């Protein structure tokens, strides 16, 4: 179901991402970010743009956010587009 | 550095580091004056070195010194040595961070487009880092010269 | 039906089901009895659910009975109303169900693909089903006709 | 020409050569009909000579 | 994978037992050698762009049908440069994984990511196995050559690349 | 996925030797076709709706696989036919362009016979819907490129069985 | 010794592209039938076609000639050209050029 | 060094029997630097554009043909003269992958 | 238009244009002398083209115009002739371009959705551009015959 | 196990019908190739050993599977092949007789490519020798019983793939 | 991603009307540079390698930016150049065989001088090594072909600026 | 090698090694010394064992290499002699574990189907080892001569 069941250090799922999403959350941010690839010069993989904004949910916003850091990405600003704040009930 | 392969490294789990690897960074730190006490002797022997690097790399290598070759002319010969002088200095900042990013984040990623760019063949450039090592055994004795040794043949692994 | 695809539901989301989810598969079978009455009433219906049916739907579109039309002569007017006896019949699965899943992958699930692959209009037969819809709802009372009619209205909105 | 003339007797077929031109060699197989050394076998080749005559 | 140390300590734990006397022999053994398996190490890392190309001149020389039209079979050996550019990327595998697993004092890193599917990949491709096998102990002959006045360097170095070899056979006997 | 070029030239090159007389000379057999594969690819693309219309109507349109119980029967299923009989009419055109049908079995034939009898699809009905599909395709693009065309789909219907 | 298998599936690796090639590549990755320019992309190369095809047997039937005049410039000591070895696979034959 | 030319008239004219010069492409890339410690590089650059100059020997010029196989000949000795690709690696994210 | 998708073919790809894309984009422009032509005949034939093809059309198809179908009267029949001279048009954009890239991404992409909210019966349309090839194909000569009619039927085949 | 009667007998009959036009319209043209059908048979059981000879000495004689360390090397593997390449060139005799490919797969196709996979058989190089086998074959019996034989050649080539 | 042929269909399409005199006026004009466009993107192709050598040693080689603390000292960072170097002389040739800049904007403009900003690449080293880049492509490809392929540049330059 | 087959016999059987199967494993390896020494005569004297052996092959046989023979011409007669080097060597494998096990699953088993498959006169091939044996015994002792000599006379029983 949602991210916070119970798991946390020590449990039999890897410790990963944890999010305090809801079930089936329906709050999205709008984020802008650049994110420069770093592994291009080793891969010689075709180029894509990295200045990107976009709608990430809030249910792995904090996931995307925080791996844009772990490749060295910026954010240059967050937003929350859709959805209420300090709603109990409501943010399904 | 050491440390910050660890901490990154920890990080990617989204944990604390571990038992081993507080030793790798404990039995680092234990050994950093003795890095710092050998980058020292190395910049104290940059003239010396990379005149000895010109030496053997152009008696292997007539085809770079003569005309029609890159390394042909004063100015190309001059920065010739800068060459030189920026990779020895780049493993005096691998000898003491204590690994092989300050030598892979910068030198190694993506040399051989830089070079083939360049007109500079890869394979002498190979040849001429194996001739500054050559040269680094001469000015040091036996005791730190296996130390370096390793952080030389780093740089002709990374450039094949 | 509602009993499987609230499972289905709660099965992807790793938990059991809710109050919500289990307080209306109650809901539902308590509603059985009163919905194989409204089956059983389209069931030995169909001579006149599906002949009138097809009553209005030449008498609303002459145009795919008349010569060129696709449904023209006695061959395919025959299949003409085979198709309303099809589609009348899965309102009675649906009814029963409790949902359009029958009628969902049977009958609407690439319905558009084969009417256009077989050249027949397929609002010709988006029509021969609102023309269905008004029989049957006329041999309900209101609290059935607002189920009868609701199933069909449904194939109408995915039929086009 | 079939030349049949007379006297077609069966036994005693002789011997000499003549090595008559092939066709259809007009078709298009893709492989050719295989042989063997090369490589890894110039050694035992070059050293068949030595008892090719005997 | 799993080096010396935690393939004993695997050993002891499936018995579930502490480590004995026996097991602890069998952990000074390798702290021993431990100090002698990193200049063959070391070694190969300052060796390691040569002794690939005195590999493949030393396999060609036998097998010229190697750098040969394959003939009708399509087969994978170092015929065009293409196939030449791959085929000498094996050898940086044999040579590498046979490096780490000189370290480790164990062949839990050879199999697992090197013997599991390499009969699966090479009969797909067709390759050779005869030569492929030839190559990697072409390595251990050279790679030998340094360490040879004493001889407990020698059964350090052989014993990954005699595990390649008796593993990638089809069994004769 | 060779063409009749790239068959040659591998054969050519599987010996070690040059394109001789006889490579070339099923080169030179190989683009005087050429006209004609283009023209009879070019009508396929155009009426490839009204082909397979035309196969389905005259195999197995009324066949009882059609009616209930059938294998055709709900309307996904029948979707999927003329979704599956697109890849034939499709790929066959592949292979009457490349002139060699490798790309058959590389992307439809391996693990296709396999696949119906996991669905448990009738493998009778379909190659006779191939056949009439290929009797379709007769019909445009004329006899001899039909014999081009209609030498894949037996292909298909042979490895198909 | 491995104790499973994923089994080897034929696999035909590319070797090189060819103009009535990669155009029936391009669309049937994008699951259509070639489009009319692309089915003028098929045409006139099979219209190039012979062109193509004696420019091979001319190069072909003097292939000495053209190997040889490379040898008389950079390969001193004679003739220095018997070393040929034309058929380089070991095969009887089928046919030659 | 007769069997390398014996291959550079092979794969052109297989890249005119073909559509393209992207056979010659892949096998000439980086094969001068592979022969080139048994090779003097400049005595294969001689020998490519000995064959040029004498396969134009074969067509009226300005003709259609001469154009055709004369593009193929620099695609090849050109590209010979040029730096090997580097080798592509790929790096893994995790532990367990090679 | 066959330059701009054997670009972005090339485009995605990673790569330039091969000889199979060059020598086309080649060949097309000096076809362009040859296409301005055979579109500059359909330019002022819409008079004769469109009137006869809504002549043929309404010969097949009197449904449409009778009472009751969707093009009935005086003020419609003129879009139902309205939409031809569009057809037609695009045609005349494809022929030029080389493809019927402008006549996708205009009266072909989403075409279904746009008649089928109108009430028209997309077999209709159909029909109209059919009886409009038949014109068009007659004003030219073979060699052209096969490429006017060659981008209707295309229409024809996206348009059910 | 069903010939090109047997199989237009089961279609004829699992719609519960009689032998229709369609039906014996088949029937007829499996008859008309009656006579080439056994001559092909004829000179491949003649020339059995020479056609098998002629395949391995073609395709695989002296690649490295024949070679040690290949797939081939010891003499128990050797006579293997040819025991192996003996059923390929017969059981395809028995569908070109036949005309059906049913006693392929029933005999030799099912648990073949999962059996090489067990003892590690190059499935690249079997399909070779059989495309080989398929070759001398269409020499022998001629162009179109070539065309028969070898229709049930590259079925065997395809599945086993 | 408009060439000049769609951009010409385009403004004659959104006003409803046929290609009257005046837009086909246009296309004749572009239908006579078509050959001259090819054997420009001909040789451009060629020397691709050679070109962006020529305008980095003539421009920014040996500049400071190429000396530690410039932004192009490190070798991944001097390798991110020519790679980025290679766009700008690669979708510059698309726009010259197209005919209409439409493509630059689409697919290199928009986004760009935010993210050399976001990077801190200077713009000013950039658009002279482009500038040295279009000087270079005036001498391969001729004077007239030089001035169709250095116009786009300069509207790389332009909207990068 | 007598060491796993003594292994297995005793294997089947449900038991361990006898002193009868012990002392003789016990016996083999100190014979071990004295076989390599045997093995190692035959080694570096394939160049006489096995031209030698061709040598009397061919005069004793002259049809298999005469015109029409099996191996006939330059190509042939070399792999007529590379067979030799195959048995020459497994002969050299079976006195090293000292027995033919090495020789039976390599050579012997399913010979007969090879060589009657390949056109090659089996008999021819026993003469050949036949002449081998000849030479290998007039290389060694007495003592020597009734082992290496006792591995080829089971060739040639297996052989036909
Ligand atoms: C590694 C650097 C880093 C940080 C710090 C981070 C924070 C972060 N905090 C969050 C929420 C939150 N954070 C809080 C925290 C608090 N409430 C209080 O009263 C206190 C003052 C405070 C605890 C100290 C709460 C209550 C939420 C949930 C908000 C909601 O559901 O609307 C969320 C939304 C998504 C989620 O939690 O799954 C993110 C992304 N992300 C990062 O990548
Ligand atoms: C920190 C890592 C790093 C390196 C190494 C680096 C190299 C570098 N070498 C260059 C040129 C050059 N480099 C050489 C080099 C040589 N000729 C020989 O024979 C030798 C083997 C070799 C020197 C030891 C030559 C001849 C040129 C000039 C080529 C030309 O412009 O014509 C240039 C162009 C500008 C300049 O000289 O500064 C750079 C940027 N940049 C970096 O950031
Ligand atoms: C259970 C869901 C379901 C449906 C709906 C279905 C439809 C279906 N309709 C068919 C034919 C047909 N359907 C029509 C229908 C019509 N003609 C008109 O004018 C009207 C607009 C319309 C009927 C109201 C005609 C004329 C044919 C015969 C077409 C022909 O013979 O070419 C056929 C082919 C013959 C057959 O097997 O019956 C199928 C399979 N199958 C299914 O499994
Ligand atoms: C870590 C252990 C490991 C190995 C060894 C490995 C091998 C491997 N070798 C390959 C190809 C190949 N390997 C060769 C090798 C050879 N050709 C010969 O003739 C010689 C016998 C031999 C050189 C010794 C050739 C030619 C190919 C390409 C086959 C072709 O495309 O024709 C390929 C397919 C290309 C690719 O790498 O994606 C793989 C995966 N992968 C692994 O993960
Ligand atoms: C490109 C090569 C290729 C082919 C051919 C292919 C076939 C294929 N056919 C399928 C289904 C199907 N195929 C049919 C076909 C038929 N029913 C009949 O009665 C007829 C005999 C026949 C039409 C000729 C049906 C009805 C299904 C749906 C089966 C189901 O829902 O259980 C499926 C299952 C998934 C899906 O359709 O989305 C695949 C993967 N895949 C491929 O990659
Ligand atoms: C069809 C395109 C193509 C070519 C040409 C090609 C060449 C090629 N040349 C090679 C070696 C070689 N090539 C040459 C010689 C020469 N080469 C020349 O182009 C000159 C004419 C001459 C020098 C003047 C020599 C001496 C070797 C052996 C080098 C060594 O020992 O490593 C090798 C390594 C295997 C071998 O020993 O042959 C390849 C793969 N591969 C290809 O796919
Ligand atoms: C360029 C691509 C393109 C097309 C095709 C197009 C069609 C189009 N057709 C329309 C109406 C219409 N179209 C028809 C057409 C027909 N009646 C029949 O009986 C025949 C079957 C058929 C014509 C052959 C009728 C009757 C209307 C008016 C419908 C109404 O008033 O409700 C309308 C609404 C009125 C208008 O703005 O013109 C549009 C937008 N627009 C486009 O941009
Ligand atoms: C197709 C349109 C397009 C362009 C143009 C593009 C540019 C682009 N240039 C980049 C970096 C870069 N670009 C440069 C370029 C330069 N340094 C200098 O001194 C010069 C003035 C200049 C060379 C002319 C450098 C050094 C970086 C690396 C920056 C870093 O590592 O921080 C990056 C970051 C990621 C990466 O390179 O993998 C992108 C996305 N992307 C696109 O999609
Ligand atoms: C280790 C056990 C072992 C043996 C013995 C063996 C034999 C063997 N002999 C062969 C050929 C051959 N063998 C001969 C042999 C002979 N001609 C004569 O006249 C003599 C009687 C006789 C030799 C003394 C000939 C002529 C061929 C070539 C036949 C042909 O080309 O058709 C071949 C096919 C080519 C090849 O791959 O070498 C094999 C595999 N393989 C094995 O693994």
């Amino acid at each position: 179901a949602y991210d916070m069941d119970g798991t946390g250090a020590g449990s039999l799922e890897p410790r990963g991402i944890k999010s305090s999403a809801v079930e089936k959350d329906s709050r999205c941010f709008k984020v802008t970010f650049v994110l420069p690839s770093q592994s291009r010069l080793y891969t010689f993989r075709e180029l894509q743009n990295v200045y990107t904004t976009k709608m990430v949910p809030f249910s792995s916003w904090y996931a995307e956010q925080q791996r844009i850091q772990k490749m060295g990405g910026k954010i240059l600003k967050v937003e929350l587009v859709a959805g209420g704040q300090m709603r109990s009930v409501g943010n399904q | 550095s050491l440390v910050t392969q660890v901490i990154l490294s920890a990080d990617d789990e989204l944990r604390y580091p571990t038992a081993g690897e507080l030793e790798t960074i404990s039995s680092y730190l234990k050994t950093g004056e003795y890095r710092i006490r050998l980058i020292s002797i190395l910049q104290g022997k940059e003239q010396e070195i990379i005149r000895l690097a010109s030496k053997k790399i152009f008696q292997l290598h007539p085809e770079y010194i003569a005309p029609g070759g890159n390394a042909s002319g004063a100015r190309q010969r001059a920065l010739c040595l800068r060459d030189y002088g920026w990779y020895l200095r780049l493993i005096t900042y691998a000898i003491l961070a204590g690994d092989k990013e300050p030598l892979e984040k910068i030198g190694i990623i993506g040399v051989r487009e830089m070079y083939n760019s360049l007109g500079v063949p890869i394979i002498g450039m190979i040849d001429a880092i194996k001739c500054l090592k050559e040269a680094t055994v001469e000015v040091i004795s036996q005791e730190e010269e296996d130390f370096v040794a390793p952080y030389y043949d780093y740089i002709i692994q990374g450039m094949s | 039906s509602i009993v499987t695809k609230s499972i289905v539901n709660a099965d992807a989301e790793a938990r059991y089901l809710s109050p919500g989810e289990l307080d209306r598969i109650k809901s539902f079978v308590l509603s059985g009895q009163r919905r194989l009455r409204i089956a059983q009433t389209l069931t030995e219906n169909r001579e006149r659910i599906v002949k009138q049916g097809g009553q209005q739907l030449f008498q609303r579109r002459p145009d795919v009975v008349s010569p060129g039309g696709n449904a023209y002569g006695e061959e395919m007017t025959a299949t003409c109303l085979r198709d309303l006896d099809y589609y009348l019949r899965l309102v009675t699965y649906g009814i029963i169900a409790g949902d359009v899943t029958p009628i969902e992958e049977i009958g609407l699930v690439g319905v558009k693909e084969m009417y256009s692959a077989l050249g027949t209009p397929i609002s010709g037969v988006a029509e021969g089903i609102r023309c269905m819809k008004d029989v049957a709802c006329s041999l309900l009372s209101g609290e059935d006709a607002a189920e009868v009619g609701f199933y069909f209205d449904y194939t109408l909105a995915a039929m086009q | 020409a079939a030349v049949g003339n007379k006297s077609n007797v069966d036994a005693p077929s002789f011997k000499g050569s003549n090595m008559e031109l092939a066709d259809s060699g007009a078709d298009y197989k893709a492989f050719p009909k295989r042989r063997m050394p090369g490589a890894n076998m110039q050694g035992f080749l070059d050293m068949a000579k030595g008892m090719k005559p005997k | 994978m799993q080096d010396i140390i935690t393939s004993v300590i695997n050993q002891y734990d499936l018995s579930g037992r502490y480590l004995d006397i026996k097991g602890i022999n069998q952990i000074n053994n390798y702290f021993d050698t431990g100090l002698k398996r990193l200049m063959i190490a070391k070694l190969i890392n300052k060796e390691a762009t040569n002794l690939i190309k005195e590999a493949s001149e030393l396999l060609f020389i036998e097998q010229p049908e190697l750098l040969r039209p394959c003939g009708n079979a399509f087969i994978g050996n170092a015929y065009t440069t293409r196939r030449y550019a791959a085929c000498i990327r094996d050898i940086e595998y044999y040579l590498r994984y046979s490096a780490y697993s000189i370290i480790a004092g164990n062949n839990s890193i050879l199999d697992e990511r090197v013997l599991d599917g390499l009969k699966e990949t090479y009969n797909s491709l067709l390759v050779p196995i005869g030569p492929t096998i030839r190559v990697i102990q072409l390595l251990k002959e050279i790679i030998q050559k340094k360490f040879s006045t004493e001889n407990i360097e020698n059964a350090i170095i052989a014993e990954p690349f005699d595990y390649l070899a008796i593993n990638l056979s089809d069994k004769n006997l | 996925m060779q063409d009749a070029i790239t068959s040659v030239i591998n054969a050519a090159d599987v010996q070690g030797k040059y394109l001789d007389a006889n490579s070339v000379e099923k080169l030179r057999g190989y683009f005087q076709t050429g006209e004609l594969r283009v023209r009879a690819a070019a009508t396929i693309a155009a009426n490839a709706a009204t082909i397979i219309k035309e196969a389905v109507a005259k195999s197995l349109l009324y066949s009882d696989i059609t009616r209930p119980g059938g294998n055709m029967y709900t309307t996904r299923r029948y979707a999927a036919c003329i979704r599956d009989l697109d890849y034939y009419l499709r790929y066959a055109t592949y292979g009457m362009l490349a002139g060699d049908p490798s790309i058959l079995d590389e992307r439809v034939l391996n693990g296709l016979k396999e696949t119906y009898n996991s669905l448990g699809v009738p493998i009778g009905a379909t190659i006779q819907a191939i056949q009439a599909m290929k009797e379709v395709t007769g019909s445009l693009v004329g006899s001899d490129a039909g014999k081009e065309m209609g030498l894949y789909f037996d292909y298909i219907c042979s490895g198909l069985s | 010794v491995t104790k499973a298998s994923g089994g080897s599936p034929v696999v035909k690796p590319q070797l090189y592209k060819t103009a009535s090639m990669l155009t029936i590549a391009q669309a049937e990755q994008q699951d259509r039938f070639l489009e009319l320019g692309e089915l003028n992309q098929l045409v006139s190369f099979l219209n190039t076609g012979n062109i193509r095809l004696e420019i091979a047997d001319l190069l072909t039937k003097n292939a000495n000639i053209i190997v040889a005049r490379a040898a008389d410039r950079i390969f001193v000591g004679g003739s220095a050209i018997s070393y040929l070895e034309r058929p380089q696979a070991s095969i009887i034959e089928a046919n030659s050029a | 060094s007769l069997r390398d030319l014996d291959w550079f008239l092979r794969y052109l004219t297989y890249a005119i029997v073909a559509s393209d010069p992207n056979i010659l492409f892949v096998n000439i890339r980086g094969l001068r630097e592979i022969i080139e410690n048994a090779c003097s590089s400049a005595a294969t650059i001689v020998a490519l554009k000995e064959m040029k100059k004498t396969s134009l020997s074969l067509f009226p010029e300005n003709s259609i043909q001469k154009e055709i196989i004369e593009e193929y000949f620099n695609v090849v000795v050109d590209e010979f003269i040029n730096p090997a690709l580097t080798d592509t690696i790929r790096k893994r994210t995790s532990n367990d992958l090679q």
